[PDB]
């Protein structure tokens, strides 16, 4: 598999769990750009950890 | 290219007014193979071998494209060729630089001998031909394909077992190559590769 | 990569202390684990696993 | 060391050939064939084309002194072949196509397990010690029965033209009439015509 399956199976995965929102996910998406996956939420964030 | 020439020009009395490029054809499917058989050696990989039988299957699958296809146009003719090619040569190949290398190789064979105007991206996946949804044979559209894909498998599940799995461009992909290979009159498949990734199911 | 990331965490996060009652802990040991902390883990993975 | 001579083995297997085909054929014809072969096929030229065959690029390798069944028996079958032609010639008419016929022999018991040029190299040689009143050999003439009885024409190329329906290009039975398989076609057939093993390489 390669990275973008991974990223499209994992995002599909995630999407029905609830996310609360939390206040500081946004400025930090300005800072790394390690180009990973589209810069997004919480659901990116956690797709790129993984 | 002699003996090629004829198979074409044979498989050509279905579309009459295109048997003027039987020769380029012909001369493009041995141009390719060689090519082929050169850049990709048994020393990086000990299954890529290349016999003429490539190109044998190779008009088979042509004429079967054709035999149940609809009305082709020269564009559409380029692009099942460019299929059959896609799916005789290059599934073997592992790689992701060796896919693009063979990308380059059928852009270079297809300028160099059929030079027309409307073909676009020959991406392995921007190029699904398929007979599933449609009575005859066609390019389809992918987003069709997984609507489909997606209720079918929903059916299977709930008819047969509880197994989730999440549909994936991958997926959808190597789904028409079984299908490719499973609608052959002799048609055996062999899916290599690791674990934890489909094959059975 | 947490930190990496906008992910924050507790910085005095443990695994044990996170995933484990206080009496599951003492019911393993009664039935006799070793009180090593590697064993603990280890017992709580495999007893928290489903599936 | 080897038991025998070369010309020794030689004239035991001539002498085991005649023990099947002289009892069938009539003795006028017998001794004069037997006698046009035995002299013809026994010169020294053809020892020192043995000589020029050792340094030749044989695939599996199989020792000159096991090669001659292979020279013999080819020959005698084809030579008694056309018993029923021969009758009528000419001695010189009749000497130039059994020459022709042992030359052939020669090649492609000696060179048939060479890669195409090596064959096409070795024709000189074989034309070269040959004597050269004694008719030439080239790799593409054949001997077809024209017209009436006798009337042997060395010819080449008589490709027929295949019509191919296009369903045929997938009957597996099929092949394309190109002048390499034709004469492999013919030679493997006068190989089993002479009850010999063959090794397909
Ligand atoms: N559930 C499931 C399942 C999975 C996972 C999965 C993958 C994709 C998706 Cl969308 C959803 C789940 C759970 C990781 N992989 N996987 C196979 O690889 C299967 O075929 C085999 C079986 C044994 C060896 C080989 Br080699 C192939 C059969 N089922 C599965």
């Amino acid at each position: 598999w390669d990275t973008k399956t991974m990223s499209q199976v994992a995002n599909n995965m995630v999407d029905v769990i609830p996310m609360e929102f939390t206040d500081f996910i946004v400025p930090e998406v300005n800072k790394e750009l390690v180009f990973t996956e589209p810069i997004q939420t919480i659901r990116d964030a956690v797709v790129n950890i993984l | 290219s002699q003996i090629y020439e004829i198979y074409y020009k044979a498989i050509f009395k279905l579309v009459p007014e295109f048997r003027s490029y039987t020769e380029p054809f012909a001369r493009a499917s041995v141009h390719l193979y060689n090519e082929c058989k050169a850049r990709y050696s048994t020393g990086l990989q000990s299954h890529y071998l290349f016999s003429p039988r490539e190109l044998t299957r190779l008009v088979r699958g042509v004429y079967t494209a054709i035999n149940t296809g609809p009305r082709q146009t020269l564009r559409s003719l380029i692009r099942l060729w460019a299929y059959e090619a896609w799916r005789i040569f290059a599934d073997r190949l592992v790689g992701v630089k060796e896919k693009n290398s063979f990308e380059q190789l059928l852009y270079e064979t297809v300028d160099k001998y059929l030079p027309n105007q409307d073909l676009g991206n020959i991406s392995s996946t921007s190029l699904l031909f398929s007979g599933l949804l449609s009575l005859d044979f066609k390019e389809v559209n992918k987003t069709d394909l997984v609507n489909f894909i997606e209720e079918r498998f929903k059916t299977f599940c709930d008819e047969e077992l509880e197994v989730p799995m999440v549909i994936h461009e991958s997926m959808v992909d190597h789904i028409l190559r079984i299908d490719r290979a499973l609608k052959q009159v002799q048609g055996h498949m062999m899916l290599i590769g690791a674990s934890r990734t489909g094959k059975t199911i | 990569l947490l930190g990496k990331f906008a992910v924050k965490y507790d910085v005095n996060y443990r695994f044990i202390d996170y995933l484990v009652t206080l009496d599951e802990k003492m019911k393993w040991l009664e039935c006799g684990l070793d009180k090593n902390d590697y064993f603990l883990e280890n017992m709580s993975i495999v007893m928290n696993s489903q599936d | 060391t080897d038991v025998c001579s070369i010309s020794s083995k030689i004239d035991h297997l001539l002498n085991k050939s005649y023990e099947a085909l002289d009892n069938k054929l009539s003795m006028f014809e017998l001794d004069k064939l037997k006698d046009l072969i035995s002299d013809s096929f026994d010169m020294a030229s053809l020892t020192n084309i043995f000589t020029c065959s050792n340094d030749l690029v044989h695939i599996l390798g199989v020792r000159t002194f096991n090669k001659l069944e292979t020279a013999v028996q080819l020959a005698v079958h084809l030579i008694s072949s056309y018993r029923q032609w021969f009758q009528n010639l000419d001695d010189k008419s009749l000497k130039d196509v059994i020459t022709l016929l042992i030359k052939r022999s020669l090649l492609y018991a000696l060179a048939g397990d060479s890669t195409g040029e090596s064959q096409r190299a070795f024709i000189q040689t074989i034309n070269t010690y040959f004597g050269h009143d004694s008719q030439e050999l080239s790799d593409y003439s054949t001997i077809v029965i024209a017209n009436d009885k006798l009337s042997f024409s060395s010819f080449c190329s008589e490709i027929p033209s295949v019509s191919l329906e296009a369903h045929e290009v997938m009957r597996p039975d099929i092949v394309i009439p190109t002048i390499d398989t034709i004469k492999h076609e013919k030679i493997f057939y006068d190989l089993l015509n002479s009850k010999r093993g063959i090794i397909l390489c």
